[PDB]
RNA sequence: GGCACCACCAGGAGUGGAGCCUGCGGCUUAAUUUGACUCAACACGGGGAAACUCACCAGGUCCAGACACAAUAAGGAUUGACAGAUUGAGAGCUCUUUCUUGAUUUUGUGGGUGGUGGUGCAUGGCCGUUCUUAGUUGGUGGAGUGAUUUGUCUGCUUAAUUGCGAUAACGAACGAGACCUUAACCUACUAAAUAGUGCUGCUAGCAUUUGCUGGUAUAGUCACUUCUUAGAGGGACUAUCGAUUUCAAGUCGAUGGAAGUUUGAGGCAAUAACAGGUCUGUGAUGCCCUUAGACGUUCUGGGCCGCACGCGCGCUACACUGACGGAGCCAGCGAGUAUAAGCCUUGGCCGAGAGGUCUGGGAAAUCUUGUGAAACUCCGUCGUGCUGGGGAUAGAGCAUUGUAAUUGUUGCUCUUCAACGAGGAAUUCCUAGUAAGCGCAAGUCAUCAGCUUGCGUUGAUUACGUCCCUGCCCUUUGUACACACCG
């Protein structure tokens, strides 16, 4: 399965309260966005957080969000 | 003679492990935590990282000088091809090699097992360490034996980090009854490491929101 | 005995001050106007043996397989005897071993 | 320490143990005729 | 340990200059490499030294590690019959480095 | 309730039936050393033992019994010894024999020391197992006088206590996941005479059209990094679009992609526990036993292989989807030496073979080596026959290793050519480059691989589901158990 995992779901959402007006529904410019306001430790999980911060974002706009 | 370069990096680690050996059976008495080899033309520099550096060079570094003579002639080394130079441990508290040392000469003393624990519980806690855990086994005046395990603070156990932030050390301890084994696991701070990472793999830091400024409709300011 | 066509042969277990080593002597190879061929990557010797865990014979047979890799690089450089080696002892590391043959 | 009792005085007289060496330790780096030649004299 | 005693003072002015004295562990070794005897004379020799109180011995990985102690060389003093100038080679004051 | 090919469903290959290899029990023995007995003992102790290994058996030496004493002792305490006898022995082991050395040392006392001797049910460490299942814990708050409890859960979801969500809980930690190693991509960087290529010198063969195949090339003092190598990076995050869903976590389909099963595969891996296995790995160990006619150690020979039998891991096979005979001819993981005590060995020359000999290369991306491997493929012979399937058993002979091959180490040659004609009750492993074949290398190793650990060649059938069997986990429940049903 493709279950993201709490050290993921946390971070990312923490992440909407703090940059939404700078967030996009872009991963790859998210994921640039990313390397500048987090200190990720690897790569992998750089993009793993951009990942659902996109799905999130993606959410949004399509009503309101439980957490943010 | 003529050794392959397999057989010279490998000849290398096992005269370091053989050398490493010889200082924790001589030197265990001074807190003997490790020993660096550095290679250099005309020259072998040995560091040693004791506890106390005054066993070693004492009555006028007759030991040192006594000690790296026991080299020479064991190696076929010329005699001033080796230099040994003993070099304090700047951070005693947070060596597990320094901590299970210290506590083996406190159990042969005969002090009791929850006095010598809780005295390098605190001992490497006051030094900055992350966290620790002790496991001691063996057997004390009752004819089982029986281990015990005292944590503290924060330890982490799977994976990589454990190869970058985690020492350990395990000793034997010669009791008038039997083999008490010791185990002193230290997880140093990462945010202290100079070489490897310094944060856990899973620590995200999140800056803080610049915002909150205001906005003015539409000026030029010029140069 | 002047200016030659000199071979320095470079081994260690890490690559982190192989490569600081071998990018400090092409850097002073650069400033220094010598003509440089390398750093050539040879392919990496995994040293592997495989024991069984169990000190005794009992239990499920479980193996550890532990490694060893050797990395080798050799430069080439085209300068007198004297000016190479003293480029040795400037990046001089503990790690790495140097051997120099013409 | 199977006991209440020695285990209590065994981390206020262990811990004391710590204290008293953190801060010693932490003073004590703060303040940081040959014989061959008898051989062959025999001229 | 029935060693003669001219072989016996090869391996008493060995362990003084040069107070020190390693010898692999094998009895049938013909020469020790550095002492001109029977490489089990060192062993057995000095086994009876480390008995006696003039010299601790310590053992690593089938290699003996004897080192002189002080009280040795008060001993090697009178039985050598040799000068009253002491201090072999590893008890020179060559002094450490710091 | 839930999960799981160490469970099943659909299936594949089988094993159990035969011969043989090897391990275990048994029997035997002079000894056939020994540990382990469900999973988690039985190709396991890296245990493929001619000597060693070795612990067993039949015999023979040495102290390598330090040290304080006491005795003895220069008018010599003791050690070595030719020759003959003795002995398996050119062991002065011992016996006749007198020579040599000289306070090192001989006897008694204590004290040692050494033990593959005993105790793994006295221990450390290590390892296996519960279990790699998904479980565990505390702060504040709520409940309870308390031990405790909630948090840690009805439901959905996941590989997962992992998430959504419900919620007297809120917010967290370990474990999981992250992490690390490896495999798959990069005509985008960085270079490479120990990698490769195009051109170019020089050069060969075949048709002459200027073409097609080569050799040579460490001075052509060329050009390039795609193939090869490896360091710094980039790249996949379930991305976009359809369905279902509490419109949530997610799941299933497409499109793009090197990669969309955690991308494939592993490494590490929590809180406690077991009388699990090892004192036969340790100059790791407590205690017991032994310590000179040794249970130490060494030497010789035998044994660990011994054979009416029961059992387990396997290899060949029972044929034609095949055997031979020629021919075609493709990998990857790796290893390799010196005054040694001898490494990998091409190339040449002998030999039917096995093998022998002379040189050379390589301490290695250079040489062995493109390891020209085997299955495999083509063309033939065979023609349903215990046959040219199968190759036990045995006779005679030829080489290699080793001090030593007898109880054949192994290899080769001729001959002998057995059971087996697809295997009862039962039972194992497995879902994609997987299973199955098929070989090759590394470990043990002077010699011996039917064994393991890996690697690659050829490469599928059938699910992608369930709790029916079996095992484990959770919840509820009962308990006179808590040394916890071995109660
Ligand atoms: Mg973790
Ligand atoms: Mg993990
Ligand atoms: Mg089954
Ligand atoms: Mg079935
Ligand atoms: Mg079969
Ligand atoms: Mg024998
Ligand atoms: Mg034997
Ligand atoms: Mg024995
Ligand atoms: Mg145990
Ligand atoms: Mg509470
Ligand atoms: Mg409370
Ligand atoms: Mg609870
Ligand atoms: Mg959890
Ligand atoms: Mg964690
Ligand atoms: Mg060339
Ligand atoms: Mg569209
Ligand atoms: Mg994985
Ligand atoms: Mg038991
Ligand atoms: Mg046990
Ligand atoms: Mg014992
Ligand atoms: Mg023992
Ligand atoms: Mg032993
Ligand atoms: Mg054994
Ligand atoms: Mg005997
Ligand atoms: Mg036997
Ligand atoms: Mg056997
Ligand atoms: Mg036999
Ligand atoms: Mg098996
Ligand atoms: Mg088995
Ligand atoms: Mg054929
Ligand atoms: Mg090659
Ligand atoms: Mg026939
Ligand atoms: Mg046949
Ligand atoms: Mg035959
Ligand atoms: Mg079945
Ligand atoms: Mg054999
Ligand atoms: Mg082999
Ligand atoms: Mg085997
Ligand atoms: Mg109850």
């Amino acid at each position: 399965g493709r279950v993201r995992t709490k050290t993921v779901k946390r971070a990312s959402k923490v992440l909407i309260e703090r940059f939404y007006p700078k967030l996009t529904l872009d991963f790859e410019t998210n994921k640039r966005l990313t390397s500048e306001i987090a200190v990720i430790q690897s790569k992998r999980l750089r993009n793993k957080i951009a990942g659902y911060t996109t799905h999130l974002m993606k959410r949004i706009q399509k009503g309101p969000v439980r957490g943010i | 003679a003529i050794l392959s370069k397999k057989k010279k990096l490998v000849a290398d680690g096992v005269f370091y492990a053989e050398l490493n050996e010889f200082f924790t059976r001589e030197l265990a008495e001074q807190g003997y935590a490790g020993v660096e080899v550095r290679k250099t033309p005309s020259k072998l520099e040995v560091i040693v990282k004791a506890s106390n550096t005054q066993g070693v060079l004492g009555e006028q570094g007759r030991r040192i000088h006594e000690l790296t003579s026991l080299i020479v002639k064991r190696f076929k080394l010329s005699p001033e091809g080796i230099a040994i130079y003993a070099e304090r441990v700047e951070e005693r508290g947070l060596s597990a090699a320094v901590q299970a040392e210290a506590l083996k000469a406190k159990l042969l003393s005969g002090l009791p097992i929850r006095r010598a624990a809780y005295g390098v519980l605190r001992f490497a806690m006051g030094a900055g360490a992350k966290g620790v855990e002790v496991v001691i086994s063996g057997k004390l005046r009752a004819a089982r034996a029986k281990s015990q395990k005292y944590a503290d603070g924060f330890m982490i156990h799977s994976g990589q980090p454990t190869r970058d932030f985690i020492d350990i050390a395990i000793r034997h301890v010669l009791m008038r009854q039997g083999v008490l084994g010791i185990k002193v696991k230290i997880m140093k701070d990462p945010a202290a490491n100079r070489f490897g990472p310094r944060a856990l793999p899973d620590a995200v830091k999140i800056a803080e929101a610049k915002d909150e400024d205001e906005v003015i409709p539409a000026p030029t300011v010029k140069s | 005995q002047q200016i030659h066509k000199i071979r320095i042969t470079l081994t260690s277990t890490k690559v982190k001050q192989l490569e600081n080593v071998s990018a400090n002597i092409i850097r002073n190879a650069a400033q220094y106007n010598i003509v440089k061929k390398g750093p050539v990557r040879m392919p990496t010797k995994v040293l592997k043996i495989t024991t069984r865990k169990t000190p005794n014979g009992e239990g499920s047979k479980t193996w550890d397989a532990y490694e060893m890799r050797i990395h080798k690089r050799v430069i080439d450089l085209q300068a007198p005897a004297s000016t190479v080696k003293r480029i040795t002892q400037i990046t001089i590391e503990p790690g790495v071993d140097v051997e120099v043959t013409i | 320490g199977q006991s209440d009792k020695r285990e209590l005085e065994g981390e206020v007289e262990g811990t004391e143990d710590a204290e008293a060496e953190l801060e010693a330790e932490a003073e004590e780096n703060d303040e940081s005729y040959l014989a061959e030649l008898e051989l062959s004299k025999q001229e | 340990m029935l060693i003669p005693k001219e072989d016996r003072k090869k391996i008493h002015q060995y362990l003084f200059q040069e107070g020190v004295v390693v010898a692999k562990k094998d009895f049938n070794q013909p020469k020790h490499d550095e002492i001109d005897t029977r490489n089990l004379f060192v062993i057995k020799a000095l086994q009876s030294l480390t008995s006696k109180g003039y010299v601790k011995t310590q053992f690593s990985w089938q290699y003996y590690y004897y080192t002189l102690t002080d009280e040795g060389v008060e001993f090697l003093r009178t039985e050598l019959n040799i000068p009253e100038g002491i201090l072999p080679l590893t008890r020179l004051k060559n002094a450490p480095a710091e």
